[PDB]
């Protein structure tokens, strides 16, 4: 979507990343530590809970 | 001879009907191609519901490019320009916000 | 679609089949090629009976 999109925005304007995620729980030290790894390296935020 | 030229013009308004039918425009084709090969949407579509009154000036001040395509960056297409063999002979591309 | 799968995501959900929904645009063309196909069966039909 933002490769497509950002051809077709202001060449300075860069969308927000939000994703979510219910039962967080089913994560572990590990899963969180990969995730927001990546996320970061996304530029990405979470709503996790 | 009578029903083989009735069937000649038959086949041409069929044709012709064709060539107005979808989406916008005349066809999907290279054209609404475009509108993903970059962001090229067509000319025609963003005058869609354009008054049937300024619908003879917007076709006579577009001119060939009545069909044209619009692309905020036509420097953008240049990579891809070369892969346009299959393409109507003669191609429009504009720059600006579509 | 992004925002309910990533909501219930992970491979055990219908997130795992409905890609083909959410990852892919849907073809107008086609659609007209089988109802240019429906008028023409149509046609047949009448011709027949």
């Amino acid at each position: 979507w933002e490769e497509e999109s950002r051809r077709l925005r202001g060449k300075d304007i860069s969308p927000c990343r939000l994703l979510f995620l219910d039962q967080a729980a089913r994560l572990d030290a590990k899963s969180i530590a990969t995730l927001f790894e990546l996320c970061e390296r996304l530029q990405m935020q979470l709503i996790i809970a | 001879v009578e029903r083989d030229e009735v069937a000649a013009q038959k086949r041409e308004l069929e044709k012709q009907i064709e060539r107005l039918s979808q989406p916008s425009g005349a066809e999907d084709s290279r054209m609404i191609a475009l509108a993903e090969r970059f962001g090229g949407v067509l000319l025609s579509e963003i005058y869609d519901d354009i008054t049937i009154d300024d619908a003879p000036y917007f076709s006579a001040l577009y001119g060939p490019a009545r069909h044209g395509i619009v692309v905020p960056d036509l420097s953008l297409v240049r990579p891809h320009l070369e892969t346009l063999e299959d393409c109507p002979e003669d191609l429009y591309l504009i720059e600006g916000d579509p | 679609r992004l925002i309910e799968a990533s909501l219930y995501g992970g491979i055990s959900s219908a997130i795992t089949r409905s890609l083909r929904d959410y990852l892919l645009p849907e073809n107008s063309g086609v659609r007209k090629a089988f109802q240019d196909m429906e008028a023409a069966l149509r046609e047949n039909r009448i011709t027949l009976e």
